[PDB]
Protein backbone atom coordinates (compact mmCIF):
# COMPACT_ATOMS: atom_id res chain seq x y z
CA UNK A 1 0.00 0.00 0.00
CA UNK A 2 1.28 3.80 -0.51
CA UNK A 3 1.63 4.06 3.45
CA UNK A 4 3.00 0.79 3.95
CA UNK A 5 5.36 0.77 0.95
CA UNK A 6 7.78 -2.58 0.73
CA UNK A 7 11.52 -2.75 1.60
CA UNK A 8 13.77 -5.43 0.47
CA UNK A 9 17.51 -5.53 0.67
CA UNK A 10 19.83 -6.55 -1.91
CA UNK A 11 23.31 -7.95 -0.82
CA UNK A 12 25.67 -10.34 -1.98
CA UNK A 13 24.48 -10.98 -5.71
CA UNK A 14 25.44 -10.23 -9.17
CA UNK A 15 22.94 -7.93 -11.17
CA UNK A 16 22.84 -7.18 -14.94
CA UNK A 17 21.48 -4.20 -15.24
CA UNK A 18 21.19 -4.34 -19.06
CA UNK A 19 18.70 -6.71 -19.58
CA UNK A 20 16.52 -4.02 -17.20
CA UNK A 21 17.19 -1.03 -19.23
CA UNK A 22 16.99 -2.38 -22.42
CA UNK A 23 13.59 -3.90 -21.56
CA UNK A 24 10.55 -1.62 -22.01
CA UNK A 25 8.45 -2.92 -19.49
CA UNK A 26 8.82 -0.37 -17.36
CA UNK A 27 7.02 2.84 -18.25
CA UNK A 28 9.29 5.72 -16.67
CA UNK A 29 12.88 5.07 -15.41
CA UNK A 30 15.04 8.18 -14.06
CA UNK A 31 18.35 7.46 -12.34
CA UNK A 32 19.61 10.40 -10.31
CA UNK A 33 22.96 10.21 -8.77
CA UNK A 34 24.43 7.41 -11.23
CA UNK A 35 24.18 7.52 -15.14
CA UNK A 36 21.66 4.65 -16.21
CA UNK A 37 24.28 2.75 -18.62
CA UNK A 38 26.95 3.59 -16.00
CA UNK A 39 25.84 0.73 -13.55
CA UNK A 40 27.90 -2.05 -15.01
CA UNK A 41 31.37 -1.33 -13.59
CA UNK A 42 30.60 0.42 -10.59
CA UNK A 43 29.27 -1.07 -7.75
CA UNK A 44 27.86 -0.74 -4.17
CA UNK A 45 26.71 -2.77 -1.53
CA UNK A 46 23.29 -2.79 1.10
CA UNK A 47 20.88 -2.24 -2.08
CA UNK A 48 17.20 -0.68 -0.69
CA UNK A 49 14.66 -1.35 -2.89
CA UNK B 1 75.26 25.47 22.78
CA UNK B 2 72.91 27.72 22.41
CA UNK B 3 69.49 27.11 20.27
CA UNK B 4 67.51 29.32 18.03
CA UNK B 5 69.93 31.53 17.15
CA UNK B 6 69.06 30.90 13.29
CA UNK B 7 65.27 31.97 13.62
CA UNK B 8 65.03 33.73 10.16
CA UNK B 9 66.03 31.30 7.84
CA UNK B 10 64.11 28.29 9.91
CA UNK B 11 61.08 30.87 9.56
CA UNK B 12 61.68 31.44 5.49
CA UNK B 13 62.06 27.67 5.66
CA UNK B 14 58.74 27.14 7.14
CA UNK B 15 57.35 29.68 5.50
CA UNK B 16 57.62 28.09 2.67
CA UNK B 17 57.03 24.72 3.52
CA UNK B 18 53.23 25.94 5.11
CA UNK B 19 52.50 27.41 1.80
CA UNK B 20 53.27 24.12 -0.61
CA UNK B 21 51.53 22.18 2.07
CA UNK B 22 48.23 23.85 2.18
CA UNK B 23 48.19 23.82 -1.54
CA UNK B 24 48.48 20.44 -1.59
CA UNK B 25 45.69 20.00 1.32
CA UNK B 26 43.77 22.01 -0.83
CA UNK B 27 42.81 19.68 -3.83
CA UNK B 28 40.15 17.76 -1.07
CA UNK B 29 37.82 20.14 -1.16
CA UNK B 30 34.18 19.81 -2.96
CA UNK B 31 33.76 23.30 -4.20
CA UNK B 32 30.42 22.48 -4.17
CA UNK B 33 30.42 19.70 -6.33
CA UNK B 34 28.74 16.30 -5.57
CA UNK B 35 32.43 15.07 -5.25
CA UNK B 36 36.65 16.17 -4.95
CA UNK B 37 37.59 13.01 -6.96
CA UNK B 38 37.87 13.17 -10.76
CA UNK B 39 37.94 9.90 -11.73
CA UNK B 40 34.85 8.67 -9.31
CA UNK B 41 32.90 11.42 -10.70
CA UNK B 42 33.74 10.79 -13.85
CA UNK B 43 32.05 7.13 -13.92
CA UNK B 44 28.67 8.13 -12.38
CA UNK B 45 27.18 10.72 -14.36
CA UNK B 46 26.91 11.17 -18.27
CA UNK B 47 29.18 13.46 -20.04
CA UNK B 48 26.07 15.78 -20.67
CA UNK B 49 25.71 16.96 -16.67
Amino acid sequence: SVYAWNRKRISNCVADYSVLYNSASFSTFKCYGVSPTKLNDLCFTNVYA
Amino acid sequence: STASALGKLQDVVNQNAQALNTLVKQLSSNFGAISSVLNDILSRLDPPE
